[PDB]
């Protein structure tokens, strides 16, 4: 139905400029206001700038006045948000949301495109197999791990045999440290399930066109 | 610029439970001018109750929405385990325009020990210089769990790094990770490594540990 | 910005309801009804209402709030090339007061002409009778009732002119009324808003406190629910002809004020993100519930003329003037405690008439105001000048043959004029500004946009309902006339002048500025269609 999409998101280093996109359709892009929401990694929720369904009134938050610019192109149907300067308390996923009647709010959101402004240099995951200590069976079940070290920036895909094997999957979420985030993620299967069958964990992270496989022996 | 603060900022309930959360502004608001959103993990902010009482579309009666001037809050009849996410609250009396600062609603559920495993540093890692031991602690409630690890039969303190799960909408139980990173010298200059997991469940800690062969 | 604003909210409300409420409330709306299928009347009304008056009214309080300046900044700032709108619907409120404010003089001279315990227009045995007086309204011309000829012989000593051309003595106990109206309305205005929004709360709230009293003295007369049925009486018969919607259109379209750039005044000091829709709609309603009740007012004397004192209901059951100085005036006089009745209903007459012309005047004073930071600076100044030529040039009006002025201009001065001043408003906002910016500007300010429904009656509805009244109103045209007088054709001709006065600089002033902008012609109708708003972005 309605439909909004935002793009463009992705590193930057402090002090420089991006530009945001939102695509909107579904429904006439021309009669709505839209606005920008970020979301900052500690999930705050924080409204940057509105503008008019004809594009004539516009609105920022205090916090990117002078430094971001709201546009609208009501021909092609795209949003945009034209950043600059821009500067670490500016991570955030970008929301682009709907909102021409002030009384009934934000009726649809977009999924979100992710800024990150930093000065670390992006940096491939080392991602290491998690087999089992010495002896000990068992165990009505094993459980098996994947570590994914080292990387930046965020995000990276991490599966089991190919996303096959998705019961008793747990991802922990990545945690940065010293200009690196760390992840790891652990998955259980029954005792005659492995390793009479082959675990892989696989990791993609394209911001530095990684695609690593990793299966998983009891060395 | 109006603040709006709400109370709790984290909230367990058993299903079938009644819940209440609210929003405090610093400044009046309209009471047109006030709305919710849901927003469940992972998932973009749903437009959930706009103008204070009036229910979005899609969103289930057993929500509901009260409050005028300074002071709002939201309601659910009766919970439900879909119904765990966090909940924003909204002006848009004016500019600039502001969001409340969230209250996460989560599942009260039966208290649940957790499963530690330990795992020592693959040898792919040791030929890269470096040696982190890995324990994860798999499916407990409540979200309250800590490790602790020992070489030897010294605790280790420094250089560990801890992640936590949100909690799962099939069994609402927490999960966690912990690794310790030390260089492949320091980990060769000693033999026995320990991590343990003191909870709520028991009084003695779980303990998994393994020496080099 | 900064703008002076209203001192509160219900002063705002209460000088459009002034405004809106006068004594076409009273002696045209009830008439109507009487006129054409009673209740049935209401259909036609409604529809009117709905989808001509309300949006054509709402319009123009949203824009006055909007771009916050009266009306000739306001409508070149909106489509210059438009610029003209303002000065003609700025010189039509211009004309108006030139007679309208007669009306209230009569009031006040019935007024001070009450002050008895014997009220004079009773009886056909005074000096300034006639052998043909009767009591009470008759149906044939040369037989007046005894108020009649004390309205026409005495207050007016119109029989002592014998046309437009002969203009007669001064009568300077009409001179005196009309000075003390101007009094009024001056130091009702020289000090702007904070003090005229002030005022209003009487002007504007007494009628409501005497149409009650009278509404029951009304109803407690003998014969009164005889005059209910016929105010009321559905007859859906009417509905079928085409006379009959346009009454409705008509009076739907001069009791709200739209483009008089008097709502636009108003509306230009409320506070920018006030929701002046809530407002458009409470006040149109008002307006339209006075009307109705005061038809309750009016039809129960009327019926108890009827039953009691032995008279046709069509020879009492009239429009204008002759209603309330003269049928209404005879039946007070009837009654026991009768000068106490006469008292409450033309002091009610003339604070009908006041808040209306008080908005008349705003309109003008805040245009000029805005186009001219000279006048603005030396308001309390500018009105005495503006007062001051109102009273010199009306005491044409308190002429002996006064009445044949009034009723030229009363014709002339604002009727056809207006429609076409109107139509191009509407015509320049939904077509040449747009639908979309004036959409995007209310919701900027009342925080939605107005519904498809207003949407589609500005663009679609509005132009061709106030065509639908001008049509009607040229094809139903004839010389004026009053009573057995005709007017000279060079009176009608200097009526048409006065019409046109104002109506032609729309098309002047957009020919004046084709001729001092630099481009080709493609080139120029954009520069000039182009709003303030979009210019210093
Ligand atoms: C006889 C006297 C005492 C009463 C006169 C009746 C009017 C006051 C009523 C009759 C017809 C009514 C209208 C019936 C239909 C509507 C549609 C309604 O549409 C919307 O909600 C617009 C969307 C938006 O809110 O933006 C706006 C009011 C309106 C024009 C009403 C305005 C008030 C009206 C004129
Ligand atoms: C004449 C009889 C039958 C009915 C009387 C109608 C009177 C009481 C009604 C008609 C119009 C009304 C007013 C319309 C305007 C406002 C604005 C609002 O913010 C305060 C109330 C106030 C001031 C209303 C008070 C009551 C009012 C004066
Ligand atoms: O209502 C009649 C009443 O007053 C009349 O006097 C006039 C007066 O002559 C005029 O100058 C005017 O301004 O005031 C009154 C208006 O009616 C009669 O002269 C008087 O006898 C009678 O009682
Ligand atoms: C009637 O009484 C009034 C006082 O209210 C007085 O002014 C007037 O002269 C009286 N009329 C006559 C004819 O005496
Ligand atoms: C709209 C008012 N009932 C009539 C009026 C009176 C004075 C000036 C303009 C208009
Ligand atoms: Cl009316
Ligand atoms: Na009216
Ligand atoms: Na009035």
């Amino acid at each position: 139905e309605v439909q909004l999409v935002e793009s463009g998101g992705g590193l930057v280093k402090p002090g420089g400029s991006l530009k945001l996109s939102c695509a909107a359709s579904g429904f006439t892009f021309s009669s709505y206001a839209m606005s920008w929401v970020r979301q900052s990694p500690e999930k705050r929720l924080e409204w940057v700038a509105e503008i008019s369904s004809g594009g004539r009134y516009i609105y920022y938050s205090d916090t990117v006045t002078g430094r971001f610019t709201i546009s609208r192109d009501n021909a092609r149907n795209i949003l945009h948000l034209e950043m600059s300067s821009l500067r670490s308390e500016d991570t955030a996923m970008y929301y682009c949301a709907r909102g021409e009647v002030r009384q009934r709010g934000f009726d649809y959101w977009g999924q979100g495109t992710t800024l990150t402004v930093s000065s670390a240099k992006t940096t491939a995951p080392s991602v290491y197999p998690l087999a089992p200590v010495c002896g000990d069976t068992t165990g009505s079940s094993v459980t098996l791990g994947c570590l994914v070290k080292g990387y930046f920036p965020e995000p990276v895909t991490l599966t089991w045999n190919s996303g096959s094997l998705s019961s008793g999957v747990h991802t922990f979420p990545a945690v940065l440290q010293s200009d690196l985030y760390t992840l790891s993620s652990s998955v259980t299967v029954t005792s005659s399930t492995w390793p009479s069958q082959s675990i892989t964990c696989n990791v993609a992270h394209p911001a530095s066109s990684t695609k690593v496989d990793k299966k998983i022996e009891p060395r | 610029e109006n603040v709006l603060t709400q109370s709790p900022a984290i909230m367990s309930t058993s299903p079938g439970e009644k819940v209440t959360m609210t929003c405090r502004a610093s400044s009046s608001v309209g009471s047109s001018y006030l709305h919710w959103y849901q927003q469940k993990s992972g998932a973009s902010p749903k437009l959930w109750i706009y103008s204070t009482s009036n229910l979005a579309s899609g969103v289930p009666a057993r929500f509901s929405g009260s409050g005028s001037g300074t002071s709002y809050s939201l309601t659910i009849s009766s919970v439900e385990a879909e119904d765990a996410a966090t909940y924003y609250c909204q002006q848009f009396s004016g500019y600039p325009l502001t969001f409340g600062s969230g209250t996460k609603l989560e599942m009260k559920r039966a208290d649940a020990a957790p499963t530690v495993s330990i795992f020592p540093p693959s040898s792919e890692q040791l030929t890269s210089g470096g040696a982190s031991v890995v324990c994860f602690l798999n499916n407990f409630y409540p979200k309250d769990i800590n490790v602790k690890w020992k070489i030897e039969g010294s605790e280790r303190q420094n250089g560990v790094l801890n992640s936590w799960t949100d909690q799962d909408s099939k069994d609402s139980t927490y999960s966690m990770s912990s690794t310790l990173t030390l260089t492949k010298d320091e980990y060769e200059r000693h033999n026995s490594y320990t991590c343990e997991a003191t909870h709520k469940t028991s009084t003695s800690p779980i303990v998994k540990s393994f020496n080099r062969n | 910005d900064e703008r002076e604003t209203w001192s509160g909210k219900v002063d705002f409300l209460l000088s459009v309801i002034g405004f809106a409420v006068d004594l076409a409330n009273v002696w045209r709306f009830p008439y109507l009804c009487y006129k054409n299928g009673g209740g049935a009347f209401l259909v036609p009304y409604g529809i009117m209402l709905a989808v001509g008056g309300i949006p054509l009214f709402y319009m123009e309080l949203a824009l006055g709030q909007h771009n916050r300046k009266g009306a000739i900044t306001c409508w070149g700032r909106l489509v210059p090339l438009f610029k003209g709108i303002g000065y003609a619907v700025v010189l039509i409120a211009f004309y108006v007061d030139f007679y309208y404010n007669v009306i209230i003089a009569w009031s006040l001279r019935f007024f001070f002409a009450s002050f008895t315990n014997s009220l004079p227009w009773t009886s056909c045995n005074n000096i300034w009778n006639t052998p043909n007086c009767r009591p009470f309204e008759g149906h044939v011309e040369g037989f007046q009732s005894a108020a009649s000829e004390y309205f026409n012989r005495y207050i007016l000593e119109l029989n002592r002119s014998e046309g437009i051309h002969d203009l007669g003595a001064i009568k300077w106990d009409m001179a005196l009324c009309l000075l003390i109206v101007y009094l009024i309305c001056y130091f009702s205005l020289w000090k702007g808003i904070s003090t005229s929004g002030k005022v209003v709360w009487f002007t504007a709230l007494f009628p409501y406190a005497v149409l009650l009293i009278l509404l029951i003295r009304g109803l407690t007369l003998p014969g009164s629910f005889l005059g209910i049925q016929y105010y009321l009486t559905p007859n859906f018969s009417a509905i079928y002809k085409a006379e009959v919607w346009v009454d409705a259109a008509t009076q739907v379209f001069f009791s709200l004020g739209p483009g008089f750039g008097v709502l636009l005044a108003y509306a230009s000091y409320n506070k920018y993100h006030n929701n002046v829709y809530k407002d458009a709609l409470l006040t149109s309603f008002i307006n339209s519930a006075t009307s109705f009740i005061a038809g309750f007012v009016i039809f129960s004397v009327l019926g108890y003329m009827a039953h009691t004192l032995g008279v046709r209901i069509e020879d009492v059951a009239t429009e204008g003037p002759g209603l309330v100085f003269v049928v209404y005036p005879a039946a007070i006089a009837t009654m026991p405690a009768s000068t106490f009745w006469a008292l409450i209903f033309f002091m009610m007459l003339a604070t009908l008439g006041l808040d209306s012309s008080f908005g008349g005047s705003e309109a003008i004073i805040t245009a000029l105001s805005d186009e001219f930071p000279k006048i603005k600076r030396n308001r309390e100044l500018f009105v005495a000048g503006l007062f001051s030529l109102y009273f010199v040039v009306g005491l044409a009006s308190c002429t002996q043959g006064g009445f044949y002025f009034f009723h030229l201009l009363d014709r002339y001065a604002a009727g056809y004029s207006i429609l076409v001043a109107v139509f191009f408003e509407a015509i320049a906002v939904s077509w040449i500004y747009g639908t979309n910016r004036f959409s995007e500007d209310i919701r900027d300010m009342i925080g939605f946009p107005p519904g498809r429904y207003w949407q589609v009656c500005w663009r679609f509805v509005a132009p061709i309902f106030l065509l639908f009244i001008t049509v009607y109103g040229l094809i139903g045209y004839e010389p004026l006339t009053y009573a057995d007088y005709v007017y000279p054709s060079w009176a009608n001709a200097l009526g048409w002048c006065i019409a046109g006065s104002s109506v032609v600089m729309i098309p002047a002033v957009a020919i004046f500025k084709l001729l001092s902008t630099p481009g080709s012609l493609r080139q120029r109708f954009t520069i000039l269609t182009t709003p303030w708003r979009d210019q210093q972005l």
